[PDB]
């Protein structure tokens, strides 16, 4: 069943900029044209 | 003090027939914590008298299972389920909730 | 290619643990002591 | 102690802004963000 | 039954009506405390995630089932946050579960060496060490398997008979809601001042066809203020604009 | 709180590698009632056909970070959708913009908060000692003294821990009123 | 009322085995424990083995561990031990019994508090070549 | 290990009088909620053992009710009110508080 996976190549990880990102609704409220934090 | 009265003073009774003992106290025998300290006890001819039932209804430990009591406030029954002739002897209230303690007349059981 | 995540504590069945993936059927939470596959992999 | 104001040009201009750390002496770390010169 | 404390259980209720007056004559409960809503306002309120929690404790553990509470249960077995909101429900099971010689389907944890998260479900079943001695198997000397059995006898004392509890948790008025009290619905009634409740959401003013468009998941809409500005209507999915009278 | 939530979005794209810049928020796809105590995780990859080394890989990329305690301050435009935000501890640009409640600042001075040095171990010191206090004397007494002529007794050079008590007796009353009970683990008490 | 009929009497060579089993009728097999015991003659009785209601959670006495192996068969009400290795000093009446504490699904070996309510038959079992 | 030592090993007691058997454990037989498991069995000569008393003084079902028990801690006797020709055979003390189970060597009553 389980299969042990080799032969991989050896790569370091590389890194990015997240930009404005990452962000979400914080409740189930509707607003408009307002500001809130 | 507290005057206990008890019922009949003696009680020639037919022998494996039911009987019963009155004890009738000027005074409630019964404690505000709901303990009584209502004590019967049985002195047969030639013997120190042994406690038979305690707390007016309680029985003791090593004594007949036909013996059990009743009653509440200032009259108590203690009942007999069948008169054995091991029965005759003199049974006595004794009132353990006030100082100084006191006892009955007796009531003196025959067959 | 990205199939679904694996979450937990050691992931050996010892404590449970959620799986929740995509089985090229449907999508399936489950909160089951699973031993888990050391290179886990759904194959096409 | 702190004492961190920052110098801002408006942002219809510039992005660039300058940052005054009243109670650092930066000449005598030293209770700075960033440098850069 | 009701499962082991240990390994206790929950489910979510949706879809129904609450009403509380049903268990009047059906039992005889010992606590029945809310901290989120006082009880005689149960009735006026619609829920939106109910779930109710199932597990038997001992008599003497039922003032563990609070917030901010310690001992073997509140530390080890089952916690609730400072954060509650919900309903704690729990009476006497002594003549319902017990047996003479001591019920043992019910479990607690007794030894474990990290305190729980609230509604943290602990089922472990290796053996933990209490000192310093590695340990595989062993079961004793200095580590020791964490359960034990209540001995639930008929006959013992009260501290000692098993309890059953229910804890009721829920979110309230923050979402679109699936459990509402006794409650019936009736014609809704727009451009004149109306004192409204709409799914326990309660006021005076005057309601109309709103222009704004709710996403699919948000039901209510505030204003600058933190007052409600907007309502999507829990009968008809329309959204409506309330507005004060004068 | 036990509650497992999973928050998403799916959007349109065409490049390359890495992600595009811009702005977007998610919304709340899921709320789970797991209560598991969750501190590590893995993906999982889809494998294509070509042993456990003729194994292709396909084609994707994957990105990860992590989340932190930051306020910040969203726009809504006059649909409900937010269209931009101010990450109100990115620098003192946008802690400017954050304390004014504005995407823009007119020129000037603003004064905004304090640097602040945080500490970075945590140090702890309490007199070496080493007794436990005597729980089974107080506890475990073959007699206590009569109410009305009650015994008093000072304790002094040994440790306090109540956890030894949870399976010694079960007890009725509890309470603590100069120190919540979660707390008395945490002091050190003088008489 | 509750019966236990003990089989598989009778005498096995030294290094044998035997199966011994419990045919259970007039109780609920399932939701109570239930343990094997012995005593050899003219000695007085010990434990065996046991295992809870399910048929899961198990235990034997540590002079036996290993060597002997205990089962139930919720299907048929039948409790079975297969002891291998057969030593002289496993000569003994059997007994099945039958514990006071109800334990079911939830309920594990070694928690349990009280003794057998009901006894059975018995049957005995030598070793001999 | 909790190790039962009986007293006396064998009763020879004449018919009809009160007699007793002491069961004297190693370690306490009280379980810290208040529950007692300590057993009195009685085999009869071809016969299996049942039970006679349960949990050091409660009385089982089916039993004769001429025995009791009591005692507390580490020393516990069973009372016999009278001896009768039913009581010969040998009397175990079972201790259930702790694993693995043990058994007394046994007392065996005559007459
Ligand atoms: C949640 O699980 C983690 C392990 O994934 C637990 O953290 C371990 O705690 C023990 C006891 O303090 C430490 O010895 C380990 O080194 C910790 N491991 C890691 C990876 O941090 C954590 O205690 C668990 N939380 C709860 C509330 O049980
Ligand atoms: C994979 O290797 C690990 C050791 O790194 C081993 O424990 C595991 O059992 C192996 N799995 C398979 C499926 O061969
Ligand atoms: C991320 O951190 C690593 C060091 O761990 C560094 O080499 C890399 O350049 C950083 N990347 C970005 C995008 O800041
Ligand atoms: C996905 O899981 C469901 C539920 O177990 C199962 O019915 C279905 O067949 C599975 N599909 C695949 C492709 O494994
Ligand atoms: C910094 O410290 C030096 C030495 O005390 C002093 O002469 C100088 O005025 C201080 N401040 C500045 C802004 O240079
Ligand atoms: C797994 O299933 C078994 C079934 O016997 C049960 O006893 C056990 O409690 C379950 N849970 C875990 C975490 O093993
Ligand atoms: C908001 O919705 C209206 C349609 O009602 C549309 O005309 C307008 O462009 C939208 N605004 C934004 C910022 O997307
Ligand atoms: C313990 O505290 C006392 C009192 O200050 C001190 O004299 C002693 O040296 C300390 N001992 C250790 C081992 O820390
Ligand atoms: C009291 O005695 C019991 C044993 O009977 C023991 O388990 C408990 O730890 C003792 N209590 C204290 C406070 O030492």
């Amino acid at each position: 069943q389980c299969v042990n996976l080799t032969t991989r190549t050896q790569l370091p990880p590389a890194y990015t900029n997240s930009f404005t990102r990452g962000v979400y609704y914080p409740d189930k409220v509707f607003r408009s044209s307002v500001l809130h934090s | 003090d507290i005057v206990m009265t008890q019922s009949p003073l003696s009680l020639p009774v037919t022998l494996g027939q039911p009987a019963s003992i009155s004890c009738r106290s000027s005074q409630s025998l019964v404690y505000s914590d709901g303990n009584t300290f209502l004590n019967w006890f049985q002195q047969r001819p030639g013997q120190s008298p042994r406690r038979l039932i305690y707390q007016v209804s309680n029985r003791d430990s090593g004594v007949p299972d036909r013996f059990s009591g009743s009653g509440s406030g200032t009259d108590f029954t203690l009942k007999i389920s069948r008169v054995e002739a091991e029965d005759v002897g003199v049974y006595y209230c004794m009132q353990g909730t006030h100082w100084p303690r006191t006892f009955g007349q007796g009531t003196k059981l025959e067959i | 290619i990205i199939r679904g995540w694996i979450f937990g504590t050691t992931l050996d069945s010892k404590t449970q643990s959620l799986l929740i993936v995509n089985n090229a059927t449907n999508v399936v939470i489950k909160v089951c002591e699973f031993q888990f596959c050391n290179d886990p992999f759904l194959g096409v | 102690f702190g004492g961190v104001s920052v110098i801002t040009p408006g942002t219809n201009t510039s992005n660039q802004v300058a940052v005054l750390y009243q109670d650092v002496n930066c000449t005598e770390t030293w209770r700075v963000y960033s440098t850069g010169s | 039954r009701f499962a082991s404390v240990y390994a206790w259980n929950r489910k979510r209720i949706s879809n129904c009506v609450a009403d509380y007056s049903v268990l009047y004559n059906s039992a005889s409960f010992s606590t029945f405390k809310c901290y989120g809503v006082s009880p005689t306002k149960l009735n006026d309120l619609c829920f939106t995630n109910v779930y109710a929690d199932s597990f038997v404790i001992r008599g003497d553990e039922v003032r563990q089932i609070a917030p901010g509470q310690t001992g073997k249960i509140a530390d080890y077995n089952y916690k609730l946050p400072d954060d509650f909101t919900g309903c704690v429900i729990a009476w006497n099971s002594n003549n319902l579960d017990s047996k003479v010689g001591g019920n043992y389907n019910y479990l607690y944890r007794l030894f474990r060496k990290s305190n729980l998260k609230p509604f943290e479900r602990d089922i472990s079943t290796e053996i933990y060490q209490a000192g310093s001695t590695p340990c595989n198997g062993v079961e004793g000397f200095n580590c020791y398997f964490p359960l034990q059995s209540y001995g639930f006898q008929p006959t013992n004392g009260v501290g000692y008979q098993p309890y059953r509890v229910v804890v009721l948790s829920f979110e309230l008025l923050h979402a679109p809601a699936t459990v509402c009290g006794p409650k019936k619905s009736t014609n809704l009634v727009k451009n004149k001042c109306v004192n409204f409740n709409f799914n326990g959401l309660t006021g005076t003013g005057v309601l109309t066809e709103s222009n704004k468009k709710f996403l699919p998941f948000q039901q209510f809409g505030r204003d600058i203020a933190d007052t409600t500005d907007a309502v999507r209507d829990p009968q008809t999915l329309e959204i409506l604009d309330i507005t004060p009278c004068s | 709180d036990g509650y497992f939530k999973i928050y998403s979005k799916h959007t349109p794209i065409n490049l390359v590698r890495d992600l595009p810049q811009g702005f977007s928020a998610l919304e709340p796809l899921v709320d789970l009632p797991i209560g598991i105590n969750i501190t590590r995780f893995q993906t999982l990859l889809a494998l294509h056909r070509s042993s456990s080394s003729g194994w292709t890989a396909g084609a994707a990329a994957y990105y990860v970070g992590y989340l932190q305690p930051r306020t910040f301050l969203l726009k809504y435009n006059e649909n409900g959708t937010i269209t931009d935000a101010v990450d109100c501890a990115l620098d003192p640009l946008s802690e400017t913009k954050c304390t004014l409640k504005s995407f823009t600042v007119e020129k000037g001075i603003y004064q905004t908060s304090n640097f602040r040095v945080q500490p970075t171990e945590s140090i702890v010191r309490f007199p070496n000692i080493t007794n436990l206090c005597p729980f089974g004397e107080v506890f475990n007494a073959t007699r206590f003294a009569s109410v009305y002529a009650w015994n008093r007794k000072r304790i002094s050079n040994c440790v306090a821990d109540y956890s030894v008590l949870y399976n010694s007796a079960s007890f009725s009353t509890f309470k603590c009123y100069g120190v919540s009970p979660t707390k008395l683990n945490d002091l050190c008490f003088t008489n | 009322q509750v019966q236990l009929l003990e089989s598989g009497g009778g005498l096995v060579q030294p290094g044998g085995s035997l199966r011994l089993s419990c045919a259970a009728s007039g109780f609920t097999f399932s939701s109570y424990a239930m343990s094997w015991v012995r005593q050899a003659p003219g000695k007085g009785l010990e434990w065996a083995s046991a295992i809870s209601g399910s048929g899961g959670s198990t235990y034997y006495a540590d002079s036996v561990e290993g060597r002997f192996t205990i089962s139930r068969d919720n299907s048929k009400n039948t409790l079975y031990l297969q002891m291998n290795s057969l030593r002289a000093e496993d000569t003994a009446v059997y007994y099945c019994a039958k514990d006071t504490g109800y334990c079911g699904d939830d309920c594990y070996i070694k928690l349990i508090r009280g003794g057998p309510d009901y006894w059975g038959q018995g049957t005995l079992v030598t070793v001999s070549s």
